[PDB]
C-alpha cells in the first residue's frame, strides 16, 4: 500500500545510518579503501595473475576483469587497473551482448577470458585480439561461441591441469564441458564435449578441484552438492551427491591448499564447510550473514581464511582456526569466534569478490550499485 | 584487545 513505501523510507535510513558509522569506523578497520563508481554496475570480479612494477614508483600496477549490467546500452567486457602501495583507470572494454553474468580468465593464458550472457551461448574472448576503443555498431565479435546450453547462467571454471577445459553451470539444470586445446582454423562454434545432468533445477555453480584434473563440484537450487569424475562413463549421476543445505545453493570454492576441504554458501544463510572423504557429515555452518549468500572463496594466501557475500550487503571474512574457542556473551552477541571481519563499505547487494592473489588482505569487491571497493582489513586484526 | 570486536561491528 503505502505502507510498501514506508518501509522502502525506514530501509533508507537504516542503509545510510550504518554507512554514516561505517565511514567513520575505517581508519581503525582497514589499512586500505578504495570507492569507485563504474560507468555501470559490474556483476563479476576477478583479478588478473599479473602485475608490474615500474622503476622508481611507490606503487605497483594491478589487474581486474569486470563486466557491465545495463538494460538498453551498450554492454562491455571490462578490463582495469589498479594502483596499490608497496586511483582506478578502464584500460579495454569489448562489446558484449547482454550483461556479463561472469567473466573469468584461463590460468595457463589470462588473455582468455570467458563469458556468461543472458543467451544460452558461452563465450570466449582473447582480449589481446580486439581494439582498446570498441567499435560504435556495437557488435560482438568473440572468438569463440560454445554450444550446449539451452538458458543462461552463472557458474564458470577453467581447469587448471588441463588446459582448455572449461565447464559451465545454467538455469536449464545442466554441466556443460568444452575442450578448446585444438580448435579447427575454419571453426568457431564448438559443441560441447559432456554434458552432466545430475540436478534437476537451476545449477548455480561449478567448480574443477585444483590438484585432481578430472574432479569437480556443482551446486544448485536442488539444495544439492555434487562430486562428479570425469574418467566416469555416466554423466546422469554423480561419484557423490549430498543434502548441503536447507535451501539453494549457490557457490562452492576448493581450498587451495587442503584437497580434501571446500565450502558451499547458500539461501539458507548460511556457509558449509565440507570434507571429501565424508560427505554425509557436514563439518561445520559459518552463521551471522542475515541474508542470501552468492559468493563464496578461500584465501589466495592463508589456509584457514575463507570469505562470503550476498545480499545483505556484507561481506564476512572467516578463519577455520578459532571455531570451537569459547567467548564472553558480549563477544558471542557479535558473531561466533570463526567470523574475524565483517565488510560494512557497500550499500547494495554485493555481486562479487576475488581475493588479490600478490597482495595479501586485498580484496576487490562489487555491488549492484555500480560501487567496486578494493580494500584491506587493518593488519592488527589477523595478526598479533 | 576490543580492536577484534570493532572488526564484527562495523555498524558501531
Amino acid at each position: 500500500d503505502k505502507e510498501a513505501a514506508f518501509d522502502d523510507a525506514v530501509e533508507e535510513r537504516v542503509i545510510n545510518e550504518e554507512y554514516k558509522i561505517w565511514k567513520k569506523n575505517t581508519p581503525f578497520l582497514y589499512d586500505l579503501v578504495m570507492t569507485h563508481a563504474l560507468e555501470w554496475p559490474s556483476l563479476t570480479a576477478q583479478w588478473l595473475p599479473d602485475v608490474t612494477r615500474p622503476e622508481g614508483k611507490d606503487f605497483s600496477i594491478h589487474r581486474l576483469v569486470l563486466g557491465t549490467h545495463t538494460s538498453d546500452e551498450q554492454n562491455h567486457l571490462v578490463i582495469a587497473s589498479v594502483q596499490l602501495p608497496n586511483k582506478i583507470e578502464i584500460e579495454i572494454k569489448i562489446n558484449h551482448e547482454g550483461e556479463v553474468n561472469r567473466a573469468r580468465y584461463m590460468p595457463q593464458n589470462p588473455c582468455i577470458i570467458a563469458t556468461k550472457t543472458p543467451s544460452s551461448d558461452v563465450l570466449v574472448f582473447d582480449y589481446t585480439k580486439h581494439p582498446s576503443k570498441p567499435d560504435p555498431s556495437g557488435e560482438c565479435n568473440p572468438d569463440l561461441r560454445l554450444r550446449g546450453h539451452q538458458k543462461e547462467g552463472y557458474g564458470l571454471s577453467w581447469n587448471p591441469n588441463l588446459s582448455g577445459h572449461l565447464l559451465s553451470a545454467s538455469d536449464d539444470h545442466t554441466i556443460c564441458l568444452w575442450d578448446i586445446s585444438a580448435v579447427p582454423k575454419e571453426g568457431k562454434v564448438v559443441d560441447a564435449k559432456t554434458i552432466f545432468t545430475g540436478h534437476t533445477a537451476v545449477v548455480e555453480d561449478v567448480s574443477w578441484h585444483l590438484l585432481h584434473e578430472s574432479l569437480f563440484g556443482s551446486v544448485a537450487d536442488d539444495q544439492k552438492l555434487m562430486i562428479w569424475d570425469t574418467r566416469s562413463n555416466n554423466t546422469s549421476k554423480p561419484s557423490h551427491s549430498v543434502d548441503a543445505h536447507t535451501a539453494e545453493v549457490n557457490c562452492l570454492s576448493f581450498n587451495p591448499y587442503s584437497e580434501f576441504i571446500l565450502a558451499t554458501g547458500s539461501a539458507d544463510k548460511t556457509v558449509a564447510l565440507w570434507d571429501l572423504r565424508n560427505l554425509k557429515l557436514k563439518l561445520h555452518s559459518f552463521e551471522s550473514h542475515k541474508d542470501e549468500i552468492f559468493q563464496v572463496q578461500w584465501s589466495p594466501h592463508n589456509e584457514t581464511i575463507l570469505a562470503s557475500s550476498g545480499t545483505d550487503r556484507r561481506l564476512n571474512v572467516w578463519d577455520l582456526s578459532k571455531i570451537g574457542e569459547e567467548q564472553s556473551p558480549e563477544d558471542a552477541e557479535d558473531g561466533p569466534p570463526e567470523l574475524l571481519f565483517i565488510h560494512g563499505g557497500h550499500t547494495a547487494k554485493i555481486s562479487d569478490f576475488s581475493w588479490n592473489p600478490n597482495e595479501p588482505w586485498v580484496i576487490c569487491s562489487v555491488s549492484e550499485d555500480n560501487i567496486m571497493q578494493v580494500w584491506q582489513m587493518a593488519e592488527n586484526i589477523y595478526n598479533d | 584487545s576490543e580492536t577484534k570486536r570493532a572488526a564484527r561491528r562495523p555498524y558501531k
